[PDB]
DNA sequence: ATATGTTCACATAAAAACTAGACAGAAGCATTCTCAGAAACTTCTATGTGATGTTTGCATTCAACTCATAGAGTTGAACATTCCTTTTCATAGAGCAGTTTTGAAACACTCTTTTTGTAGTATCTGGAATTGG
DNA sequence: CCAATTCCAGATACTACAAAAAGAGTGTTTCAAAACTGCTCTATGAAAAGGAATGTTCAACTCTATGAGTTGAATGCAAACATCACATAGAAGTTTCTGAGAATGCTTCTGTCTAGTTTTTATGTGAACATAT
């Protein structure tokens, strides 16, 4: 059995745009491009851990990698974002 | 031109990144 | 009884992202929010693609997204082919350039 | 013609650099073209074989490719 | 002619190298490298080698083209993709 | 007859040494000005061998810039380098190696 | 006007280490240019090492890692 | 005793198993590849420190000075090819100036 | 209380060269070199772990990697030593 | 150009861009 | 005629030799986990066929290129002088970094049950082709 | 060249279901706050000398229009092979199960790598003797 991250890109795409569909091709490369952005936000985490000598990985190892991976603008808006689902999800 | 998508995050072509500008 | 994505209000999956971290030996230990940021920037890096990519498959008369699109959503955005800088797309073609 | 490299017809060297935005072109291009993609096959495909006859297979995998691709800094997204 | 072919080929994004050539130029590559043996081949695997190879080829020639405009005439030479090729630095050129 | 060639023996003087060539002052200011440009209002101490190592980098990068500029002035076919060469080198060099 | 410190004989003598045999006129200001974009852009990375960790001074394991996270390698002051 | 000596080498293999196991690589390490990694890294210092000594010997020195070390990486064509991302402090460059701006 | 690789290239040095010194900037530079292909070879065997779904690094894998970083004639000898190495430490 | 202590030829890296036959 | 190559005192910042001593490495045994070996079966790869029509290969050519040269205009290297700016030898003050404890909160580990992505199956339709105006 | 018709491949829609993730509880561990110590960054003072700045000049460099020599994109026509439909055998990739060997966790004994001393030492600096350009 295999996975995937069609569902939620088809979600994604119902909330954005409501009468448009997608072919396949374009799922596993829009697939492709959401493991490849894990794997490097994940192993930029995973060494600013290991550089200050520590044996956990929190949301601010997360922030400052984001910081340190995307652009100006783009690093703005998704620190803003990830905040607010961090604030939203405590609140509960 | 450029575009505003939501959460108003102005989206710019590229240009010439390779010359000196003040 | 209350799936964490929901708390968080997203579409990606948050146990999976907390899986996937637990099981990748990126350190001996994982945090609680780590998971909930993760899905949160990956959303919204998808959501970003998926708005321009309709917006190129709308200014040529198609319902539906192919890779051409997404070449162009991606190419005609200048942070968005920072990010992409050595990525190749299949049957993705080229811009126009003279 | 009867060597496997010269498969590479001209016509399609052409098309490959009318679609790169080449205007004019010499007739000394396509033998260099010839090697230097040469030069990539034999790269990759030595990182290929080699991810491929690590595990116990016979049959070269789309994932030996990608792989060899990406070690080699060039990813590639739709075979994924 | 040749801008009506460079505008309908810049739109188009279907391979242009033929499939049965590349096939045995790939195969022949493999046979050279292991001892003797044959091996198979997947029908993706040479689908991405040949998406790969045309990519690179023509981000290459966009990048020759740009030396041979700089160098003032209009005309493609090897010597501008040499240059491009050494250039690049010994990992994006070779 | 003021001096034939002058640059040949500066060169081959140059390319034999292996000590920095910028002052050290003027480097420390630029770098603290940037810093706290960077930073909101707070001021950074900096350690000795942060700016050496600093300075290092620096100037490796442009002289290898240099080399690869004057590559491509002699192929353009002149002895004078311009800021285009330059400019090209970057843009052929991509969005890392270019800047 | 820090950026003036930088003057023009260093640009000769950088330039001359290089294999420049001649320079002109509008290319000290291009190289002034270069080096402050260079440094923008590690400084910003520094500065991000430094203040991810509660400290207020820049070490030379910050500028190690900001020049490794870019594609270059140094090695003397590991 | 010495696991080193018993596999004759110099560098250290109980240092090398500390490091991979305290690396975060993989939940398990075998018994083999310490040995296989210090015997590769042992060769590799050895090749670099023999062209170096002979670049000092040649250049009338006795020590070794990073001048040295760049001069020998950078005239081999494999360990140019491997060390192709990385700068040495005071090393300078080779003494290559285009032959047509020589007469 | 600190840990280098200063003793071993030492010893390695008055092997290949009796007389001969070293500095200790090009002593530091010797121990990044160490480090880097330490990290390198490392991160390569663990990605080789990871892709056939095992979860043991043993001296193939460093083998592979061996194969896969060096170029022809570096990875061909060094493999020699690896295999002389570990077939003189197996037989005692 | 130069045989190290094991039999490994050192050469040096003349040129890489250039197509040959 | 001058920087170049070679030669001798010296002392000195730098390399090198001793030491002792916490701490990292080695020896040995029971536990647990993993990867190799064996049998099958089913999917996918290699192979032959028919046509073939679709594309390519070969021969000319002349309009469109490249290349060498000389005159008009532009300018950057070379040089005298000066004084200002960077460098060197002391000098603390103290803001900031490094070391040690500990404990409360955060994270890992385990069994159960439900709910959600997956694999097949049955319908619906956007997109490509052809012909005609 | 665009517009309209029709066909079918390729989407969307629709269900069973099984395994993965919350729910709840329990045991482990780790990192920030506080107190203390030290350390090196910074701001200051007094000389000083050599390297940057101004100004001028002229031989060296670039730009550009032009004639001489080369060539490759367009065109027509005959050949031929990559493609495709169909079929088809069988090889090996994959799945399940089992079992022996290797890694591991723990403890005790050893030997050694490194920081603190403390003894030599290549070579940069200064000054001087032949010399190729």
């Amino acid at each position: 059995r295999k996975e995937s991250y069609s569902v939620y890109v088809y979600k994604v795409l119902k909330q954005v745009h409501p009468d448009t569909g997608i072919s396949s091709k374009a799922m596993g490369i829009m697939n492709s491009f959401v493991n490849d952005i894990f794997e490097r936000i994940a192993g930029e985490a995973s060494r600013l851990a290991h550089y200050n000598k520590r044996s956990t990985i929190t949301s601010r190892e997360i922030q400052t990698a984001v910081r340190l991976l995307l652009p100006g603008e783009l690093a703005k808006h998704a620190v803003s974002e990830g905040t607010k689902a961090v604030t939203k999800y405590t609140s509960s | 031109t450029s575009t505003v998508t939501k959460s108003r995050r102005i989206s710019r072509r590229p240009s010439d990144w390779w010359v000196v500008k003040s | 009884a209350k799936s964490r994505s929901s708390r968080a209000g997203l579409q990606f999956p948050v146990g999976r992202v907390h899986r996937l971290l637990r099981k990748g030996n990126y350190a001996e230990r994982v945090g609680a929010g780590a998971p909930v940021y993760l899905a949160a920037v990956l959303e919204y890096l998808t959501a970003e693609i998926l708005e321009l990519a309709g917006n190129a498959a709308r200014d040529n008369k198609k319902t539906r997204i192919i890779p051409r699109h997404l070449q162009l959503a991606i190419r005609n955005d200048e942070e968005l082919n920072k990010l992409l800088g050595r990525v190749t797309i299949a049957q993705g073609g080229v811009l126009p350039n003279i | 013609l009867r060597d496997n490299i010269q498969g590479i017809t001209k016509p399609a060297i052409r098309r490959l650099a009318r679609r790169g935005g080449v205007k004019r072109i010499s007739g000394l291009i396509y033998e260099e073209t010839r090697g230097v993609l040469k030069v990539f096959l034999e790269n990759v495909i030595r990182d290929a074989v080699t991810y491929t006859e690590h595990a116990k297979r016979k049959t070269v995998t789309a994932m030996d490719v990608v792989y060899a691709l990406k070690r080699q800094g060039r990813t590639l997204y739709g075979f994924g | 002619g040749w801008l009506k072919e460079i505008r309908k080929l810049q739109k188009s994004t279907h391979l242009l190298i033929r499939k049965l050539p590349f096939s045995r130029l790939a195969r022949e590559i493999c046979v050279k490298f292991t001892r003797g043996v044959d091996f198979n081949w997947q029908a993706q695997a040479l689908l991405a080698l040949q998406e790969a190879a045309e990519a690179f080829l023509v981000h290459l020639f966009e990048d020759a083209y740009l030396l041979t405009l700089h160098a003032g005439r209009v005309t493609l030479f090897p010597k501008d993709v040499q240059l491009a090729r050494r250039i690049r630095g010994l990992e994006e050129g070779l």
